[PDB]
């Protein structure tokens, strides 16, 4: 009965 | 002097032959690229900029205008998919690999944040950064006898690009890249700093959400009880992914869900059922749900920490997904569970907040909930107190809801209602 189921990118800002 | 250039004048120094002249208006490129209100990247790509930086990257002779160029293609690649793949296009996904190598700390360091990048916009790039060979350069960088020796913001980088060569599925990362991976990932799971612990469990969470394999992969490193202990952190942002990475081990085998309980998972989630944050309450009920789903002897554990009137608590009053969790655990844990451990489950008070979301607009909770009924009545014949149990369904309105049921729009809600009420009432 089993069910399965931190940004990706980030600019660099001064 | 770098500060708001227009694109054309950017053109203008980088098409000049003077060096100097294209580190200035690489710089102010960076600069244009840095201003949080709308970057204009699009422009920047349509000047055909982007091969000149990659070209940029490789000028070992001029660092200053290697790491301006890295930081301008870093900020496009962290743009749309189609921003991503015209930095890839422009061949800099080898030439970030080879800065891996510099002997400046805060280039070597762009270049990890590059590839971090592109890696993190899907799994065709995550494993072209893998083939172009991003993995032993980026390892050998944490390859120091203590952690705490790197520069705050330089290991947090390293952490957080590593766990986007974890991240994605269809594909899942390549079963040799993991395997590489894992032994500096247990490490940095060990390390003081939050950030790095919350990337971390991010990464081992990616690693574990498919197949049961991939599951063991991760479990066969023995970073469970590592997991458990972060799973009783103060800090949120750890807690989640660890939550979240422990909800997926025990989504596997009976004997990894046993590693999650051996380890002393159960302890925590009187906080966790009850816990402020909705999605780590949501969570914590679906990693109960499958946990209810394992094993007698498993479903005992939950049992003896007392975890059942706190599945009853969220049952009774929480945000309407995580009772859909909860109504999921019941079922479960009526279906698997002995004749003693679904009677203990009424005697703690089950039936009524069960009832009670009987009138709930959702269908499928519906069906879970009358599978419930059903297996709690089928213990009860077995002892002969099948009439005990619709009084107390009959008590709390529940007889009433069960009725109505027998006329809904879908067709096993209402044949299992129908089938209620005939056999019981
Ligand atoms: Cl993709
Ligand atoms: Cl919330």
């Amino acid at each position: 009965g089993k069910r399965k189921l931190s940004v990706p990118k980030r600019p660099k800002l001064p | 002097g770098t500060v708001n250039w227009s694109v054309e004048d950017i053109v203008k120094g980088i098409n000049s032959n003077n060096l100097e002249s294209q580190l200035q208006a690489t710089q102010a490129a960076r600069k244009l690229l840095s201003r949080e209100k709308q970057p204009p990247i699009d422009n920047i790509i349509r000047a055909g900029l982007i091969p000149k930086f990659v070209s940029f990257l490789g000028k070992t002779d001029c660092s200053p205008i290697q790491f301006e160029s890295a930081w301008a293609l870093t900020n496009i690649a962290s743009g749309t998919s189609e921003q991503t793949k015209a930095v890839v296009d422009g061949g800099a996904i080898p030439a970030f690999i080879s800065l891996l190598a510099s002997p400046h700390a805060h280039i070597s360091e762009q270049a990890v944040w590059a590839l971090g990048n592109i890696a993190g916009d899907g799994s065709a790039f995550r494993d072209l950064v893998i083939k172009h060979g991003a993995i032993d350069p980026l390892l050998a960088l944490l390859a120091v006898p203590d952690l705490s020796t790197l520069a705050c913001g330089y290991l947090r980088n390293l952490t957080w690009t590593l766990s986007n060569l974890c991240r994605n599925k269809n594909p899942a990362p390549p079963l040799d890249a993991v395997e590489q991976i894992l032994p500096t990932l247990v490490r940095l799971l060990h390390h003081n700093d939050p950030e790095v612990l919350a990337d971390s469990c991010w990464a081992i969470s990616y690693l574990t959400d498919g197949p049961n394999e991939r599951i063991e992969m991760v479990v066969k490193k023995g970073v469970v009880p590592q997991l458990v202990k972060l799973l009783g952190a103060t800090e949120l942002p750890i807690v989640t992914p660890a939550l979240r990475a422990i909800g997926n081990i025990v989504t596997g085998t009976d004997e990894q869900t046993q590693k999650v309980i051996d380890a002393g998972a159960l302890a925590v989630f009187p906080s966790l059922l009850t816990n402020p944050k909705t999605n780590i309450q949501k969570e914590a009920t679906w990693t109960m749900s499958n946990i209810t789903a394992g094993r007698q002897d498993q479903i005992q554990q939950v049992v003896n920490h007392g975890l059942v009137p706190f599945l009853v608590g969220v049952l009774s009053k929480a945000d309407f997904k995580t009772q859909k969790e909860a109504a999921w655990a019941i079922t479960n844990y009526t279906s698997g569970g002995t004749v003693e451990q679904i009677v203990y489950l009424v005697h703690c008070g089950i039936i009524e907040p069960l009832m009670n979301l009987l009138s709930a607009k959702d269908t499928k909770i519906i069906q879970v909930i009358l599978d419930a009924i059903s297996n709690i009545f089928q213990a009860a014949e077995k002892l002969g107190e099948t009439e005990k149990l619709s009084i107390m369904i009959e008590e709390c309105g529940g007889l009433d809801k069960i009725e109505a049921l027998q006329r809904h729009e879908n067709e096993s809600v209402y044949k299992a209602s129908l089938n209620l009420i005939e056999k019981y009432f």
